[PDB]
């Protein structure tokens, strides 16, 4: 009996070079015992049951008593010069607040340039 | 346009982002981050005691940020204890260190 | 940032400024910020204050009411057009609220 | 990176898309032979929402984050019965992204900045 | 910085500036232990030209150079009816007050990091 | 902040003593490697024992006196360094205690 | 990580004691010559002896108790230094086993 630990991840970089779709694939591991399923919303309007395919709960490699299930979802490749952020989400009963919404976009992910911009000043003690 | 992911005001860090578009295409379109810190060289290692040395070192943990602090905040008041021997009467009276902001 | 209402005269004779008042500070400065240098010097304050130059032709009244302070100039002469601000606190740099312009069409 | 800060386990995945017939056979390898199979897990074929006649796969490895980050590449192998020499993989590490540069802006001059 | 080169004894000054009325009471004490009376001289409130109706006061406290020499730290405290607190304080020592290098240890890691 | 300097002989047992918070549920016994700036989870309540400690240490938590016991059996040269214990998902960010251990023979 | 740290005599031979792992098949003894923190491979299985040590030194391996044995024949002050074991084509990122060596005359 544990938090089932959760994690969401971005198409691939060599995904975004043929112009056809893209791929967003929300992984669900532990959730002992097995009981979680996953809904897409995306700006709280929950997607079509036919996009995201959520498979089945496995053991993990090692599994004393944990599991694991991967869930993906198919998009257009046009449209993420928006975004719209595809939110995942999912549900069990060893949860406080039952509830992990997790969301990714365009915007965030690796960043390819570092902009560091320090200053000194003897003036900077209120920080206003 | 620019997001802003971190807005710390005790150490004065503004991290935020923003993806510039390309030469018309949906290509390389290269992401952004910047980060602007400003340090205080006058403030003190216990900001609220005004007799600890001055401050030299400055760490900064980026990941922290998106307790030992180095600025000081507009809205709010700091104030301490100081012994007036007015009248050869030793008493302990509270001190507004950082006045004009606890009107 | 915030807002960078702008004002014109339609020629010399008089002119009103105003600029939001935020609560829980004493002072209140109008700098012009024309210099090259660019440091704001304070041209009308609170707490005391006004501008070598600008003497008799400035006065301010604030309005904890109507969360604004007011500001009457009378006349008008080249010398005080450009740019103003608006602001509080103690540091006439880095506590600005406001960002307005002056000009006549005269 | 959100499960590296952790410094558990880095779970790479190889995301075999795309093959009809419902045939794949995936394999992780490093340092020139094969890893163990057991170390890794992987699924069977499942339709898709669109276009028809396609199949996809999943594949998932489990390595310290600290092996993952002193270096290893642990190369993915695809095995479909359509392809060139019927054998196709794909390489990816730490570095396989674009290199990124540091426009570092130190200012020691009090008066300029805010 | 000229009195210092003489290398004999140092004298630290506390400008109090602008009160109405005149009822400010002001005192030193070194490194959280107050000092005689006797050790400093403090002013009477005068006129302010440039402010009508405005005073200000002067206090001067003198010590050895060894003193000021050894990071040992002096504030000024002042008592007026204005004061929000009724008390207020500023403190100054050899690193302070107008030093001669910067030394600096700036230091940041974990640039990337994981930031939402 | 606070350092047990716990020690113990080769071979045998040792208990490390670590505070065991509230409101943190991943509670870990990382290990200071001081090699690039990186700390590598021992053990944690997510189930994770290093390679090198499989099968010779356990964690056990009781809420008594806030305390979480770390049992190590067995000793080794290489078990004579820095073990920060902390809490939270992030490893290199909790180390609350820290604490240090050798070898007497 | 443990120190077999064998010695020997001037002249005669010497033998390195280093664990034979599995799903590793290069293996090579390196030198640390920690100048500019690099290592210079001694010897290996893809067959490669350095030239100072050229009919010298030999490697046999023999899965019997998952041990590879290493043979210095002949020695010199030269031969008294940190001669890590490994497996991996990157020499510098195995190192599995660190020992020393030194001259008795
Ligand atoms: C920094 O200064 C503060 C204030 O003196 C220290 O905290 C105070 O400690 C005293 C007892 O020593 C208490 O009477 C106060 O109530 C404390 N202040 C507060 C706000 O609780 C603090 O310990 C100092 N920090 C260091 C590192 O010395
Ligand atoms: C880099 O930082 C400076 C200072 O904030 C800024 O003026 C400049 O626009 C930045 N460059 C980019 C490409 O964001
Ligand atoms: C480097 O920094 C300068 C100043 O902010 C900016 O103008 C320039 O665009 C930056 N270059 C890149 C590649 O971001
Ligand atoms: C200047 O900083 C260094 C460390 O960067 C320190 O060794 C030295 O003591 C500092 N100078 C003074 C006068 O404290």
């Amino acid at each position: 009996l544990h938090r089932p630990d959760v994690y969401l991840l971005p198409p691939a970089r060599e995904q975004l070079n043929l112009r056809e779709s893209a791929t967003i694939t929300c992984l669900v591991t532990g959730f002992s015992p097995a009981d979680v399923f996953v809904q897409w919303m995306q700006r709280g309007q929950p997607l079509s049951p036919e996009k995201y395919v959520t498979s089945a709960p496995m053991p993990e490699p090692q599994a004393p008593g944990r599991y694991f299930a991967h869930s993906i979802l198919t998009v257009s490749e046009e449209e993420w010069n928006t975004g719209e952020t595809y939110t995942c989400v999912v549900a069990h009963e060893a949860l406080p607040n039952r509830v992990t919404e997790r969301t990714v976009d365009k915007s965030t992910g690796k960043p390819t340039l570092y902009n560091v911009s320090l200053v000194m000043s003897d003036t900077a003690g209120t920080c206003y | 346009e620019r997001i802003v992911l971190v807005d710390n005001k005790c150490k004065c860090a503004r991290i935020t982002s923003r993806i510039i578009r390309s030469s018309e295409d949906p290509n390389e379109d290269i992401v952004e981050r910047n980060i602007r810190i400003i340090v205080p060289l006058n403030n003190r290692e216990n900001i609220s005691d005004p007799t600890s040395p001055l401050r030299t070192r400055f760490v900064y943990h980026l990941s922290d940020l998106c307790e030992t602090c180095y600025t000081y905040d507009r809205n709010k008041c700091y104030t301490a204890v100081v012994p007036l021997v007015y009248g050869g009467e030793t008493k302990m009276v509270e001190t507004a260190l950082t006045p004009d902001a606890c009107y | 940032i915030l807002p960078e209402v702008k004002v014109e005269g339609e020629l010399g004779g008089s002119v009103t400024i105003k600029c939001p008042l935020p609560e829980m500070h004493v002072r209140i400065y109008l700098c012009r910020e024309m210099a090259g240098s660019g440091t704001c010097g304070t041209v009308v304050s609170t707490t005391n204050f006004i501008k070598a130059e600008y003497k008799g032709r400035v006065t301010l009244k604030q309005y904890p009411r109507k969360n604004l302070f007011l500001v009457e100039v009378t006349q008008l002469t080249e010398s005080d057009s450009g740019v103003y601000a608006c602001g509080a606190g103690m540091n006439t740099d880095r506590g600005k609220t406001q960002k307005v312009t002056l000009n006549v069409h005269s």
